[PDB]
């Protein structure tokens, strides 16, 4: 736990501006950007931090699942066609069965996680053979060799706050990427790589303003 | 922030949202069961 | 056939009403393109009222001498899909609401100035009090058993 | 040493008077004037305001019940 | 004890003295002790008769579909023709039950009152524990210990659940639940609540 208070250690998102006082910069990925001041009170602050982390991780997974199969279609062996139209793809089972199974299992898991949030340490999975003392928690970073078997979130590979900063920044970027992909498919009728190459060929004209 | 929460807990806005939700439920039921005169379940 | 009211699964004036309604609807329908979305919705409402007439001709609805449904609330559960079951359902709902409101008020009575929580509801307490509706028949029951539902000679003040 | 009449303090009282808004009502004593020339020496606050906007008035002891 | 929510604290209503405690009251019904007793007795009786009923549903069905026996479905047994007409056995049931259950209720209101068979004075009864009657009910001298009451209540709760399942599945289908199981084993994905709507 390292703090990033005002000064050179605090590169303000808006140069020449004093960041909101209740934005200390402890949470990695902070730059003093909350003009709406939603993080005014601490309970809301931590709640929004958890929401941000979850959104970032899910958005990373979603953008990977969009990107990789489409390029492996374009040039790779197997041809995974339009992902936006894969939502209605036909499988062995009906979409509602898939939906209810997803909801059951994810409700189980996310409910256990919800109780962990409301009551830290009271719902954890970390066995204890004798004489080896286990690690604690920092909710949002469960620890133990279930979700950190590489021993990366604790020390050695990088000071923690730096790696969490990497994570939150990449997650914000991935959120932008997902909303961009979706909005493009709303407007255009291709995948992300197709729009990409179309822009590469004609950067000067092949844009949103092409029509 | 908490001020806007206590403000949102003031009866006008709470009542408006509650009534909107109830009316939406009723109109959706009517959509999924047109003219619904009797109780043809038992 | 209560007092001679035949069900309009068999009466005729019902068929006449249905015929005239669908007829005026169809005559209105032939003033647009056969594919225009308004004409499409018109045909949709046509088939909708048709299947309504059909549904009414499926649930023993005794039917007037002028071609109109007519409820039979005399108590005979033969025609109960009109009053008895919807009646007890609405009674359940009303008891739900009454009990939850009463319990909320009885709870919040114990504060400094309960008016401040009567104008601005304790939405947290409201949320953890509200779903108790499933208890309203039984709970109040025990209350009356234990006499903790009414009062005897405390009238004003509290 | 002369025994002061009226309840001591904080004693919730039940009103016996008929022609007040709080007939059969539960109030709280706030003081009693020890002067034996008074004619209504106790005074009671309530949690329910009456029509005139007032929330306090006077009584004798006969119109009180020292409930608890 | 086993709070069914690894993070929630159990309310003071269900300490753990009574068997099967898990703090499973998210609506605070039995927070009054006498009503807690009432619902204890109600759960006991409902679970016992639900076990009875679910046995009487399942076992006949499989023994008939096995070819060893022949007996109609539990729902198809009403219209069946017996040595006795319906109303006769029904009124006999009514009188016998209005005796037994009213004695049970009198025991509930008064612990240890109606003990003896009021016909003969010996042979009567050893004093009991409410909800767990005495000699003439447990002939095999089973010790009423823990892990017996807990197993009873758990089996009875699951039996209640299974009975409600039987009833609603007969409602939606009208078929034998074991046939539903066979169709299920054929293809659990092609055979579920989804397709039948
Ligand atoms: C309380 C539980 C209970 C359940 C689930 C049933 C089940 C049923 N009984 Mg029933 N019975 C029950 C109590 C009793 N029955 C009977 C004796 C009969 C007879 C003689 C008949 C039924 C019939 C019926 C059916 C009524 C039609 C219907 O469900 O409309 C929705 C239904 C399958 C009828 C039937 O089997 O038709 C299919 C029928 O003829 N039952 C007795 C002894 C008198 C009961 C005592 O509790
Ligand atoms: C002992 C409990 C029990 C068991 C073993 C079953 C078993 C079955 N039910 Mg069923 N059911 C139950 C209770 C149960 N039900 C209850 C309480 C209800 C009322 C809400 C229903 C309502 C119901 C309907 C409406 C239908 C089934 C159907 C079915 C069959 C296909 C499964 C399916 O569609 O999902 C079952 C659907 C449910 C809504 C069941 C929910 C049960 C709850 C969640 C408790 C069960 C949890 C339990 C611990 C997990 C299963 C235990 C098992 C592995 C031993 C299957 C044989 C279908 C069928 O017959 O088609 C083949 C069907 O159409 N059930
Ligand atoms: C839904 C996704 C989501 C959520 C919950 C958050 C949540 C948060 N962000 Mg954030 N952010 C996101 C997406 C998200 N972000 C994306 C996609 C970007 C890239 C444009 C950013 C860029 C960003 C910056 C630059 C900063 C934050 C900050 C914050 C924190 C201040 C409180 C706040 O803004 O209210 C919660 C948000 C809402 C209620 C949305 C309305 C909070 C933990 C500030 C902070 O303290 O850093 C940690 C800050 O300086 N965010
Ligand atoms: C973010 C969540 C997410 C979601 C909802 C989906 C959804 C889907 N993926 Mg998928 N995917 C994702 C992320 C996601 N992907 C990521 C991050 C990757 C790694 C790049 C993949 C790699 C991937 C492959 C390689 C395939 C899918 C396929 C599919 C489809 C059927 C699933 C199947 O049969 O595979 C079952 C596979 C399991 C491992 C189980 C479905 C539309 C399949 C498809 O397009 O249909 C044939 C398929 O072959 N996905
Ligand atoms: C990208 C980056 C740079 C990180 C970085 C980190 N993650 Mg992380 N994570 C990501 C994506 C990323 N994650 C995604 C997409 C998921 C969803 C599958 C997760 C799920 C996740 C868990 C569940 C955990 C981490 C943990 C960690 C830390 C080791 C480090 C801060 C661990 C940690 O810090 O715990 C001590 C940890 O427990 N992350
Ligand atoms: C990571 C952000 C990102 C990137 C790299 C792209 C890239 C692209 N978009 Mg795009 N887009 C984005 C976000 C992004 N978008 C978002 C958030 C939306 C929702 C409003 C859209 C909506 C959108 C539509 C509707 C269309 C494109 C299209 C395109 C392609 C042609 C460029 C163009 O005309 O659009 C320019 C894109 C915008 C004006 C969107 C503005 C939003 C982004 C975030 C601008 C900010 C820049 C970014 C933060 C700085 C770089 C970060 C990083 C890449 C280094 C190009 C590959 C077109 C296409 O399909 O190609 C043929 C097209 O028709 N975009
Ligand atoms: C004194 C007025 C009165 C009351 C209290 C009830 C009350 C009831 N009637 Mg009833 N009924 C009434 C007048 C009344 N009805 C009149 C005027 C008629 C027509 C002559 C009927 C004909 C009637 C029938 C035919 C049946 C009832 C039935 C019932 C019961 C269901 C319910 C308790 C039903 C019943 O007995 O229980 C199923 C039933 O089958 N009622
Ligand atoms: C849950 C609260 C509640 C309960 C249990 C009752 C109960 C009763 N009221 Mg009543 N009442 C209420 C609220 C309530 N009232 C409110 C808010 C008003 C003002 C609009 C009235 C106005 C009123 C009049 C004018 C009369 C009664 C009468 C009666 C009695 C007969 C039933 C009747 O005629 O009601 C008829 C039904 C109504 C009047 C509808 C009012 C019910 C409201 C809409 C429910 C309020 C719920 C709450 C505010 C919402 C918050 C929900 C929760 C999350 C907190 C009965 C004791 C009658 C009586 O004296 O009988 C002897 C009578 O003449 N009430
Ligand atoms: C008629 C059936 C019935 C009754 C009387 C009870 C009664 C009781 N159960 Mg119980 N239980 C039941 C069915 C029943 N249960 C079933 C079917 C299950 C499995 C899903 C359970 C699972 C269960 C657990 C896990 C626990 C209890 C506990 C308790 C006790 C305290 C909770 C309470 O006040 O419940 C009172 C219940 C009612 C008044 C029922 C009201 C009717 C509701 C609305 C029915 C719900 C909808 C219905 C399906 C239609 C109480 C003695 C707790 C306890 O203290 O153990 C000792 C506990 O830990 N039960
Ligand atoms: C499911 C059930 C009750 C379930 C109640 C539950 C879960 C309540 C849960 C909660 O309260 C708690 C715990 C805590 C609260 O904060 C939350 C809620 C959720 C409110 C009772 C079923 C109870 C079911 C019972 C008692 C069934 C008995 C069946 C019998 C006797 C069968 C008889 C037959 O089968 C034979 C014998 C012969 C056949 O031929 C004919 C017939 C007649 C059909």
């Amino acid at each position: 736990t390292v703090c990033e208070p005002l000064g050179p250690d605090r590169p303000v998102w808006f140069p020449g501006t004093a960041p909101p006082p209740w934005l200390d910069g402890s949470l990695p990925g902070d730059f003093g950007f909350d003009p709406l001041g939603f993080g005014s009170e601490p309970e809301s602050l931590r709640w929004f931090a958890q929401a941000e982390l979850m959104h970032g991780r899910w958005a990373m997974l979603a953008v990977a699942g969009i990107l990789i199969p489409e390029i492996l279609q374009k040039w790779g062996f197997m041809e995974e066609f339009s992902w936006y139209t894969a939502g209605e793809r036909e499988y062995f089972a009906d979409p509602w069965t898939l939906f209810v199974t997803q909801m059951a299992l994810m409700g189980w898991v996310e409910g256990r996680r919800w109780m962990d949030y409301l009551n830290p340490g009271s719902v954890d999975i970390e066995p204890r053979f004798p004489n080896r003392k286990n690690p604690t928690p920092d909710v949002g970073y469960p620890g133990g060799l279930w979700f950190d078997w590489g021993n990366w979130g604790r020390g050695s590979p990088e000071p923690v706050m730096v790696l969490r900063t990497k994570e939150i920044k990449n997650g914000r970027l991935a959120m932008l990427a997902f909303v961009g992909f979706w909005f493009q498919v709303v407007y255009t009728g291709q995948g992300p790589l197709d729009n990409l190459f179309a822009h590469l060929a004609d950067p000067g004209h092949c844009n949103i303003f092409s029509a | 922030m908490r001020d806007i929460k206590t403000y949102l807990s003031v009866a006008p806005v709470l009542s408006t949202l509650w009534f909107g939700a109830l009316a939406g439920l009723l109109i959706e039921i009517n959509r999924l069961f047109p003219d619904a005169l009797s109780f043809p379940f038992f | 056939d209560i007092a001679g009211l035949t069900p309009c699964k068999e009466s005729k004036a019902f068929a006449k009403r249905e015929k005239q309604s669908v007829k005026k609807l169809n005559s209105s329908l032939k003033k647009y393109a056969p594919d225009s979305a308004p004409a499409l919705a018109i045909q949709a409402t046509i088939d909708k009222t048709k299947r309504r007439f059909e549904n009414y001709g499926k649930f023993g609805l005794l039917c007037g001498s002028d071609g109109l449904p007519h409820l039979i609330v005399s108590g005979d559960q033969r025609h109960w899909g009109e009053f008895i079951t919807p009646g007890v359902l609405f009674l359940y709902i009303a008891g739900w609401i009454g009990w939850v409101g009463r319990s909320y008020l009885i709870a919040v009575s114990g504060e400094k100035k309960p008016a401040m929580r009567e104008i601005i509801i304790d939405v947290e307490l409201a949320a953890r009090i509200i779903p108790r509706g499933f208890i309203w028949p039984v709970a109040a029951y025990r209350e009356l058993i234990n006499g903790d539902l009414v009062v005897d000679d405390a009238d004003i003040g509290y | 040493k002369p025994p002061p009449r009226g309840p001591k303090r904080g004693t919730k009282v039940k009103i016996l008077r008929r022609e007040s808004y709080w007939y059969n009502g539960t109030g709280s004593v706030v003081t009693v004037d020890q002067d034996p020339n008074t004619r209504y020496p106790v005074v009671v606050r309530f949690a329910k305001v009456n029509y005139a906007g007032v929330s306090t008035n006077n009584y004798a002891l006969d119109e009180i019940k020292e409930v608890a | 004890k086993g709070s069914w929510l690894p993070g929630l604290q159990s309310p003071a209503y269900l300490d753990g003295s009574l068997a099967g405690d898990n703090g499973f009251d998210p609506l605070a019904l039995a927070e009054d002790p006498e009503d807690l007793r009432w619902f204890v007795q109600a759960e006991l009786v409902n679970g016992r008769w639900a076990m009875l009923g679910v046995a009487g549903m399942l076992i006949p069905e499989v023994l008939t579909k096995a070819g060893l026996l022949n007996a109609p479905e539990w729902y198809d047994a009403g219209k069946e023709t017996y040595f006795a007409s319906s109303s006769t056995l029904f009124v006999i049931e009514f009188i016998l039950f209005h005796y037994v259950e009213i004695r049970r209720w009198q025991d509930i209101k008064n612990p240890g009152s109606v003990n003896q068979d009021p016909i003969f004075k010996s042979y009567s009864l050893p004093p009991h524990e409410c909800g767990y009657p005495g000699s003439v009910f447990n002939p095999l001298n089973f010790a009423p210990t823990l892990e017996n009451k807990e197993k009873e209540l758990a089996n009875g709760r699951l039996a209640m659940l299974a009975f409600l399942g039987f009833l609603v599945q007969h409602n939606v289908t009208g078929k034998g639940p074991f046939e539903n199981l066979q169709q299920h084993l054929a293809d659990p994905w092609h055979n579920t609540i989804i397709q039948t709507i």
